[PDB]
């Protein structure tokens, strides 16, 4: 199972359900209490997250999955004046 | 392991 | 034993997961779910080359060194029908600040337009 994430830029990225389950909100969307359109299933839509940012946090979506049962190294994502600012509200908006 | 929400605060909190 | 694979498509990239001993045929099913393409009018490319479904990720080129949480594997998917193509050229999403998949110089190309696809 996997889900697709769209950025306000137009880029698209799909992460396995469990891989996307690291968002806390993307997993609830796969079946959220909403109507069902003839199409658009297991997908995510961020009107406030660029493609480079949805992929940045997404890396932790998969890194956290194999690190949830590790507890030994768990490094830290690089942050600088160029990328990370959008993750402020986007990274936090995607639960943990 | 934490999501990107915590890593993003590292720069805003320190940087 | 385990290996992370990914399909490449312009602006469209799907994160696919499978076992190194799974079967290129299993990964193909994800395409029929995302791009809806069967093992006929679709081609795969691995490492600037063509992916072969006659071998597995380990017997093809992936094992646990070219696909994982540290280094994932990307495959190019293109459909050939009469005279059409898709993968071959993977259009990288927006990443002008960092994540330079390559030596993208970007000397000039923005306020001048160039052919433009439509």
């Amino acid at each position: 199972m996997y889900v697709k994430l769209i950025s306000s830029d137009g880029h698209e990225f799909i992460v396995k359900r469990e891989h996307a389950l690291t968002s806390g909100t993307i997993k609830a969307m796969l079946s959220g209490p909403g109507q069902f359109a003839e199409n658009e299933t297991n997908e995510v839509n961020f009107r406030e997250i660029p493609s480079h940012v949805l992929s940045k946090v997404c890396m932790y979506f998969t890194y956290k999955v194999r690190y949830t049962n590790s507890s030994t190294e768990i490094p830290e994502f690089p942050i600088a004046p160029e990328i990370a600012l959008e993750l402020l509200m986007a990274a936090n908006f995607l639960d943990c | 392991v934490a999501t990107l929400q915590h890593l993003c605060r590292k720069t805003v909190n320190g940087h | 034993m385990d290996v992370f694979l990914m399909i490449r498509r312009h602006k469209t990239t799907i994160f696919t997961d499978a076992k190194e001993s799974s079967t290129v045929f299993e990964l193909k099913r994800i395409v029929e779910g995302i791009l809806k393409r069967p093992p006929d009018e679709q081609r795969l490319y691995k490492d600037d080359q063509l992916l072969d479904d006659g071998k597995t990720l380990g017997e093809c080129g992936f094992t646990s060194q070219t696909a994982r949480p540290q280094a994932p594997a990307t495959v190019g998917l293109a459909f050939r029908a009469d005279d059409t193509f898709e993968a071959l050229c993977i259009e990288p999403f927006s990443s002008p600040p960092e994540l330079p998949d390559v030596m993208k110089p970007q000397d000039s190309g923005s306020s001048a337009n160039e052919q433009a696809v439509q």
